[PDB]
């Protein structure tokens, strides 16, 4: 039974980190979605003032 | 001769929590994968589009 | 054994975050000297074309 | 409450603190008695949308299903909701999982949570409840996500009042397997298994079936074709994690020869064997349908494999093969080498790594893939191919190196390498080529570093 | 009128092409081989008892 | 007297377009650290130039 | 009748990302400007013309 519940209990364990993970991925993929949408607003004025220089 | 019996039988469950415990160890091995699959394509995208 | 690989992924989720963040900076810093040298040079230039 | 403060005011002979600017209106007061009592109104009728709105934005993230789907169509609720209630918790919310929609994401957790921990599924008042949720999200739930099934909750039940089911995945077990060990208490019991089954037959609009981890024996298998027979929209069948033997083997490739819309089938991790996989490749010889098949492992055997594809080469409608972890070798290696130099071999993704092929399957796969111009992915890693003392010592000193394939292996995979860049239009970029162009830019820098010398010794005079 | 200058897209694309394909091969030669070990000794395991 | 409805780049980068007469002594840069302003950085991320 | 155009330039149709970015940040400091100068005479300053 206690062999068990630390396979299980390593359930908990398990949950939890993969919260963590998830948690560290949505982080990181919005933050590089606001990077992108800044570097594309940015490619996007490099297009529009090169063309009157 | 039952409790040898035991050591077999009891120790195939305990074989089979060892075998179960890496059969999910292999689902999040396999899992993760995929994730840091989707994280590749990801970066990829970004590298196509930019 | 759960605290440990808690707080390695955070702080893995830490350093993957710290690194992208100076993956945008760089990037953003590399081509704001290159915006710069867009409106400035232009006023400049303009200036050079009417000396030329 | 602002009459009081008017009468104050004015019952002390002040100038008037009640500035003009400064007087909410009876519809303001109304939007937020209704917001903070929206079940009042959860069509919120006789009152603009305008205010319907902001009540539904205003709301909790917790409200009720049965009030919150049919009476709420906020989208922004809806999110507010899934976050508020899942924001912190272990399972992360995204949107692109769930048709680009919030609501029907939220609709679909909250019945994988309460079928999840339904305590005692068979409650008549959970019954009721229950029916009143699925009349409410019917329209707005296709799929759900039940982990650890505890309990016999009623599959065909559930499926009877979810009209547009389209995915359902089962796994049957306990989700806490802590304090009490029970063998019987994880996986699908003979209840569970029949209840799937008359679920899979009663309903029409599921496409995607998922039974893995069921630890799924042969009478499973057959429980659940029982019903499955009569159904006519499964498209996709997966039995992985489970304990399905050549009977459920043979059961398969029977349902598979009289059906003719199956596209997916996963029967890895099952304990099809050489007769099993025999039945396999029979059924396939006819079947003209499934696309994807998967037997990692399985226990087919070389013989097994070799069946299978020998039955292949007519079944030409195989686009992806998961032959792995049945451990494969020499003749093996010849066949399937044989059948994907068949002009014909409509296999577009192999898998065939986990297997035991040796040197002498490297001269046959090799000819084989190199005939074969259809294969676009592929899996040989952890073969038996001979390895330089170079690779032996990088797996040596990184132990997660032995998963670094032999160089033999790199040549194999970029064989379909060149044959994929050759379809899809793609220059192929060897190591040898990128060594060379590395080499031949700092050639070129070093021919151009003594021309600028040349050029300046010019001017000293 | 350089080649170069009228193909820079198409030396771009070369250069992504190499670019993925050096990816491809570094993360397939980290993927799986420890997977292919439990799944054989699954079934040696399964062999043996 | 008048005011700027706009926020502008140019003020504030060509600032460093001050390097012409350089062709003099190349004495120890690294006595040249400077603070860079915090607060300016901060101020020039959170009111991006429109 | 330039609207009447079958096939009137894209130009004259939508404002941009970009472009309408930089009329909200106009109209929000015209908005800041009226709040500032509550009192003053309200001078057109024809800036978004149709």
């Amino acid at each position: 039974v206690y062999k068990q519940k630390i396979k299980h209990l390593l359930f908990q364990n398990q949950d939890q980190q993969s919260e963590l993970k998830k948690d560290v991925e949505v982080t990181l993929k919005q933050l590089e979605d606001q990077h992108r949408i800044k570097s594309r607003e940015l490619k996007t004025d490099v297009r529009s003032l090169k063309v009157t220089k | 001769e039952a409790f040898i019996q035991m050591l077999d039988k009891n120790l195939d469950e305990a074989e089979d929590q060892f075998q179960i415990a890496l059969r999910n160890h292999l689902i999040h091995i396999e899992n993760l994968m995929q994730l840091q699959e989707a994280r590749m394509r990801g970066l990829a995208e970004e590298f196509n589009r930019d | 054994e759960q605290e440990k690989s808690n707080l390695n992924i955070e702080d893995d989720g830490k350093k993957a975050k710290e690194k992208e963040d100076a993956y945008f900076e760089d990037i953003t810093k590399n081509m704001k000297q290159l915006k710069t040298q867009l409106k400035s040079e232009y006023l400049e230039k303009e200036k050079a074309n009417i000396q030329q | 409450m602002l009459a009081k403060k008017l009468a104050l005011a004015r019952s002390q002979g002040k100038p008037d603190p009640f500035k003009k600017d400064e007087f909410p209106l009876l519809q303001h007061i109304a939007v937020e008695v209704v917001s903070q009592n929206y079940i009042l109104y959860p069509d919120l009728k006789g009152v603009p949308e305008n205010v319907r709105d902001t009540i539904i934005s205003k709301i909790t993230t917790d409200l009720d299903i049965l009030t919150m789907a049919p009476n709420i169509d906020q989208e922004s609720f809806w999110q507010r909701a899934c976050k508020n209630r899942w924001e912190k918790s272990q399972k992360s919310i995204n949107i692109e999982e769930h048709g680009r929609s919030w609501k029907v994401a939220y609709l679909e957790r909250y019945m994988e949570e309460f079928l999840t921990n339904i305590q005692n599924a068979d409650d008549p008042n959970k019954k009721q409840i229950l029916q009143a949720e699925l009349k409410a999200a019917a329209s707005w739930i296709h799929t759900l996500n039940l982990q650890n099934i505890n309990q016999n909750i009623d599959i065909d039940f559930i499926c009877k009042y979810l009209p547009l089911l389209t995915s359902l995945t089962l796994t049957y077990g306990t989700k806490y397997s802590g304090m009490d060990y029970n063998k019987q208490s994880v996986g699908m019991k003979l209840s569970e298994a029949a209840n799937l089954g008359e679920a899979i037959k009663n309903c029409y609009s599921l496409l995607s079936l998922n039974i893995s981890a069921n630890m799924i024996d042969d009478d499973l298998l057959r429980f659940i074709m029982a019903g499955v027979n009569m159904n006519i929209s499964l498209i996709e069948l997966n039995l992985s994690h489970n304990k399905i033997e050549d009977q459920g083997a043979r059961r398969i490739a029977k349902f598979l020869m009289r059906n003719e819309i199956l596209l997916y089938l996963n029967l890895g991790n099952n304990l099809i064997g050489y007769e099993g996989s025999r039945y396999l490749a029979q059924a396939l010889k006819v079947n003209k349908n499934l696309q994807s098949l998967n037997l990692k492992l399985n226990n087919l055997g070389d013989k097994a494999g070799k069946k299978l594809f020998q039955d292949l080469m007519l079944n030409k409608t195989l686009l992806e093969l998961d032959v792995s972890g049945n451990q494969f070798e020499f003749e093996t290696a010849l066949k399937l080498s044989d059948y994907v130099a068949d002009s014909m071999c409509g296999l577009k993704v192999l898998n065939i790594a986990n297997n035991d092929f040796n040197d002498s399957c490297y001269e046959n796969l090799k000819t084989g893939f190199t005939k074969n111009y259809s294969l676009a992915k592929l899996d040989l890693r952890g073969n038996k191919f001979s390895k330089t003392q170079e690779e032996k010592e990088q797996e040596l000193k990184d132990p997660f190196r032995m998963f670094n394939l032999s160089q033999t292996e790199k040549e194999l995979t970029q064989i379909i390498i060149r044959h994929d860049l050759t379809a899809q239009k793609i220059q192929f970029f060897s190591e040898s080529d990128l060594d060379k162009i590395k080499q031949l830019k700092e050639l070129q820098g070093a021919k151009q570093e003594p021309e600028k010398v040349i050029q300046q010794d010019q001017n000293k005079e | 009128m350089n080649p170069s200058q009228t193909q820079k897209g198409k030396i771009q694309i070369q250069v992504s092409r190499g670019s993925i394909d050096l990816l491809v091969r570094t993360m397939y030669e980290d993927i799986n081989n420890i997977k292919l070990k439990n799944e054989r000794f699954q079934k040696k395991k399964r062999a043996e008892d | 007297n008048w005011e700027y409805v706009m926020l502008d780049t140019l003020l504030f980068n060509k600032g460093n377009g001050n390097d012409e007469e350089g062709n003099e002594n190349i004495d120890d840069p690294l006595n040249k650290q400077a603070q860079r302003d915090p607060e300016q950085e901060q101020l020039q991320d959170i009111a991006q130039l429109l | 009748e330039f609207k009447e155009q079958e096939n009137i330039p894209r130009q004259y149709i939508e404002n941009s990302p970009k472009e309408e970015l930089v009329l909200e940040h106009v109209i929000q400091f015209k908005r800041q400007f009226q709040y500032q100068l509550y009192y003053e005479d309200k001078r057109d300053l024809f800036l978004y013309p149709k």
